[PDB]
RNA sequence: UUAGGCGGCCACAGCGGUGGGGUUGCCUCCCGUACCCAUCCCGAACACGGAAGAUAAGCCCACCAGCGUUCCGGGGAGUACUGGAGUGCGCGAGCCUCUGGGAAACCCGGUUCGCCGCCACC
RNA sequence: AGUGCAAGAGCAAAAGAUAGCUUGACAGUGUUCUUCCCAACGAGGAACGCUGACGCGAAAGCGUGGUCUAGCGAACCAAUU
RNA sequence: CCUGUCAAACUCCAAACUUACAGACGCCGUUUGACGCGGGGAUUCCGGUGCGCGGGGUA
């Protein structure tokens, strides 16, 4: 920018999107990466492999196309994350993918975080991933219990219209249950 | 030479042009090569590990197995045969 | 296709230059060879540029030289029309000559020594201390230029 | 357009640059939340050679905690103009600084895809005086 | 000491003061002479052109410049003309003043390397070339043979 | 690709600036702290939960060359330098011819305000 | 800028700074380069593995001392494990 | 802004050229066995000059 001698960062570092030091460490395993990403409203989970002209996504799942299976609740929460992980994990299996390492990009490795939930899901789908159990949420929070109880302190529906007033961690089970057998795109 | 350390007279070859300064792309540090493949040896100023003696900069060897993640490349020094331990970071496919 | 004639000796000439002349089948002064005009051959003749004389000869001249100084891969045998006809794909010297010039074949391919051991130039040459453009005898020559030399060394 | 262009208070830093403390106590009551130590850099003649060393405290107040403070701070101040930032900030006073900016500032303070705020979307000294002056007092 | 000892440009450039100390000061008094307040707004411009690359000790630069400018007072101490010596003596020169053992010499002076055809001096004058004479005297004190060249001046 | 995620090359992509874009779908700013988690002080950030509002930031889309960069035309320049050769010149420093290569600065005019891959998606 | 010390080189979501934790400055044994270009020569040095035991981290992974190139010593004899 | 100069231990640039590997042609080798492997025997470790490029030195 200033002169001929000036050093301009790699595009993905300018954009503050890729941590290249972490990426190299990730690629060292030589295994596929389980890309765990979030959005204010959604949660995405992809299984990426290395390619000649860039990464190749062999299997993915988005919290949105979750409804396509009966999801009638918000999609920017714990139960959502897990299921998207499991969903991507299954498509992954179908694609012939057996193992992967957890790439959480620029997110923070906070215990019980959604990325780890995504990881839990992908693992239960059948994918072998290096992990650590006591950094994950305690199942109940994954089901969405922390939210149901939060609505117990009601007085006003946590959900604007949406579905239910007291919410449903049961709706969570029904869905996980569904994903664990048959159905299209899995 | 006034000294005979490995880096004697390497000011140039082990220095980046100002613009190629800074951590290098990981793609090439992970490249995978097969036994028999020809590869050009060239140290990357930005990558500290997986290096070989500066004297071999410019050589074009033959990949013949690996050791750990590092590769074992066979080259011929003058008339002597030699085996070099080097990582992908410092290798390129010929042609 | 150019005719190459070594006009300067080996003493004191670069070894990598001598080895080039030797690769072009010339190992003595006044020895001549015919070389196709290719990139590979071009670089070689340029390297040797300062100890030789070269150029594209005329059909006639080549014929005269061929007839007068051509030899079999082995032996005294004179390479005359008959020899040419009973030993090569062509019917006579002229036919061989045209083939060489059009770079369709080579003296070896036709069982002939790659070298035309010429005679010292009758009347002498223009000197080996200056190129043609300077009145000397070194470097690339005219078709008329080469012919004269070749003919004087017939 | 507006609503997302209209100023707001983002943090008010109250710090006492002492030179070696007991002062935290007053900062806690004057604000309402724990103060933070202020280590110093460089060795210097004011017998301040110690690198890591408590030499003052500060308090970063946000939201109500910041207003409820300014609702007494400001009154204790008169000044205005020239004493304002080129970014629409101002410090008066024991120091009390007020950082002002518009709605989409998180873009420059988050981890992912962060970015610097465009000069246009920045807050000018003027657009600043207006917002505040329009909240219990007068400029210059 | 003779110009014979330093007039040739056969040694390496030696000018890195960060590695050379004890460099004598230059004897060159000024580089801009005449009306330096004014800019080259003159009709005529003559130049003294060196005809062979050589090294010119600051000694010779001073003597050459003085002899020219000191003479350009055929025009007056505050005359209307400007004189410029464009070269500066960057090259540090030594002398091995033990015999040939540890002979790297000790700094004794400086010189300016001029390549044949460069102009070492440039004067600016109105149709009043007394300057042409100031240079017959200047190239008298420098090693090389020189060419007195006139540029803007078809007023012959 | 009517706004997305992971990338390769790592400024042709930087710096600066203009215009345009969200009615159910996306990204955001945004709203909000019971939880998992969090600030040597602050739900600022991190994390979690969520849609009342907005397209003003960001972002995506179209575009501008003033600076920086890449490549090209013409000029500089077959100049500077140089591999091979010479009973060519010069007191010498050095130069010249033949042969094979061939620059930099700078000026003027174009180019460049990224290209490409995989996946997902009215 | 900083990174212990020459000089040259490397480094920015770090190789720098701060905090916390930890003792891989670990034992064993090798591959290769270097010492000694080419091209034989010891000590020493480095790079990269493996076996075993560990530290940290969610994990990939990093740790074979200090970002890299100086900081080193045979046989005999003694002490030591 | 304008204007005057430089670098063996400067570099936004940058040759000729030197060099690793590969293919092509050439030349060479398969009764003259190359390339290479193993072994026996040395001499040798005062060099000198021209030309190109040098570093030191008034030379
Ligand atoms: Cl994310
Ligand atoms: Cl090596
Ligand atoms: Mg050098
Ligand atoms: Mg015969
Ligand atoms: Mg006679
Ligand atoms: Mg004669
Ligand atoms: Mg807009
Ligand atoms: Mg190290
Ligand atoms: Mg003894
Ligand atoms: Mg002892
Ligand atoms: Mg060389
Ligand atoms: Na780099
Ligand atoms: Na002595
Ligand atoms: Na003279
Ligand atoms: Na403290
Ligand atoms: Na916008
Ligand atoms: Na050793």
């Amino acid at each position: 920018a200033t002169g001929p001698r000036y050093k301009v960062p790699m595009r993905r570092r300018r954009e503050a999107r890729t941590d290249y030091h972490q990426r190299l460490r990730l690629l060292k395993s030589g295994k596929p990466r389980l890309v765990a990403r979030k959005s204010n409203k959604h949660v995405r989970a992809q299984l990426v492999t290395l390619g000649p002209n860039g990464d190749d996504t062999l299997a993915s799942a988005h919290s949105s196309d979750l409804a396509e299976y009966g999801w009638e609740a918000p999609t920017g929460n714990m139960p959502s994350a897990y299921l998207t992980g499991l969903l991507a994990g299954l498509r992954a299996q179908e694609a012939g993918v057996e193992e992967a390492v957890l790439d959480i990009g620029l997110n923070s490795p906070t215990p019980g975080s959604k990325v780890f939930a995504i990881q839990e899901g992908a693992i239960d789908a059948g994918l072998d991933i290096p992990h650590n159990d006591d950094v994950l949420a305690d199942w109940q929070r994954t089901r969405g219990a922390h939210i149901a109880e939060y609505d117990e302190q009601l007085e006003e529906p946590l959900y604007s219209g949406d579905f239910d007033a007291a919410d449903l961690p049961e709706h969570f089970d029904e869905l996980r249950e569904t994903l664990l057998d048959g159905d299209i795109e899995l | 030479p006034s000294s005979n350390g490995p880096l004697e007279g390497t000011r140039g070859k082990l220095k980046n042009k100002p613009r190629d300064r800074g951590t290098s792309p990981p793609q090439r540090a992970v490249e995978e090569f097969d036994d028999g493949e020809k590869v050009h040896l060239k140290i990357d100023p930005s990558v500290p590990n997986g290096r070989f003696h500066p004297r071999f900069d410019g050589q074009t060897g033959t990949v013949e197995g690996k050791q750990g993640d590092a590769y074992k490349v066979d080259i011929v020094d003058g008339g002597k045969e030699k085996t070099i331990i080097v990582t992908a970071a410092h290798l390129r496919r010929q042609e | 296709m150019h005719a190459l004639v070594q006009l300067r000796g080996e003493v004191n000439m670069h070894t990598d230059i001598q080895d080039t002349l030797e690769m072009l089948n010339i190992h003595h002064v006044n020895h001549c060879t015919l070389v196709p005009e290719t990139d590979a051959y071009r670089g070689m003749v340029a390297k040797v540029n300062d100890f030789v004389a070269f150029g594209e000869p005329s059909q006639e001249t080549l014929e005269t030289v061929l007839a007068t100084r051509a030899e079999p891969l082995e032996g005294d045998a004179d390479v005359d029309d008959e020899w040419v006809a009973e030993h090569t794909d062509y019917d006579d010297i002229s036919g061989l000559a045209f083939a060489l010039l059009s770079e369709e074949t080579t003296l070896r391919e036709q069982g002939l020594s790659p070298t035309l051991r010429l005679h010292p130039p009758r009347g002498g040459h223009d000197g080996v201390k200056h190129p043609v453009k300077e009145g000397g005898q070194l470097g690339k020559h005219d078709t008329e230029g080469i012919d004269d030399l070749l003919e004087a060394m017939r | 357009f507006h609503e997302m262009r209209e100023p707001r208070i983002e943090k008010v830093v109250v710090h006492m640059g002492i030179g070696h403390a007991n002062a935290e106590d007053i900062l806690g009551e004057i604000t309402g939340q724990m103060p933070v130590r202020t280590k110093a850099k460089r060795t210097v003649g004011e017998f301040d050679i110690r690198e890591g060393d408590p030499i003052g405290a500060k308090v970063t107040l946000r939201d109500e905690m910041a207003e409820e403070f300014l609702q007494t701070a400001l009154p204790l101040a008169e000044l205005a103009t020239s004493q304002f930032d080129d970014t629409g900030n101002f410090s008066f006073g024991l120091d009390v600084t007020v950082n002002l900016v518009r709605p989409g500032y998180r873009v420059a303070k988050r981890d992912k895809a962060s970015r610097s705020i465009p000069t246009k979307h920045r807050l000018n000294p003027a657009d600043a005086v207006a917002f505040i002056e329009s909240t219990y007092d007068v400029e210059v | 000491k003779p110009g014979a000892m330093y007039r040739n440009s056969s040694k390496p450039a030696y000018t890195r003061r960060e590695y050379i100390s004890g460099i004598p000061g230059k004897k060159i008094a000024q580089f801009d002479m005449g009306n330096n307040g004014a800019g080259p707004t003159y009709p005529a411009q003559v130049e003294l052109v060196v005809e062979k690359p050589v090294q010119i000790r600051h000694n010779a630069l001073e003597a050459a410049r003085v002899a020219a400018n000191r003479y350009v007072q055929n025009s007056g101490a505050a005359a209307n003309y400007k004189f410029r010596i464009r070269k500066f003596p960057f090259h540090v020169i030594r002398e091995n003043k033990d015999g040939m053992r540890a002979p790297f010499g000790k700094p004794v002076g400086t010189a300016a390397r001029v390549h044949g055809a460069n102009h070492i001096f440039i004067a600016w004058v109105n149709p009043d070339p007394n300057v042409e004479e100031a240079w017959r005297r200047a190239k008298m004190k420098v090693t090389p043979t020189i060419n007195i060249d006139s540029s803007p001046a078809g007023n012959a």
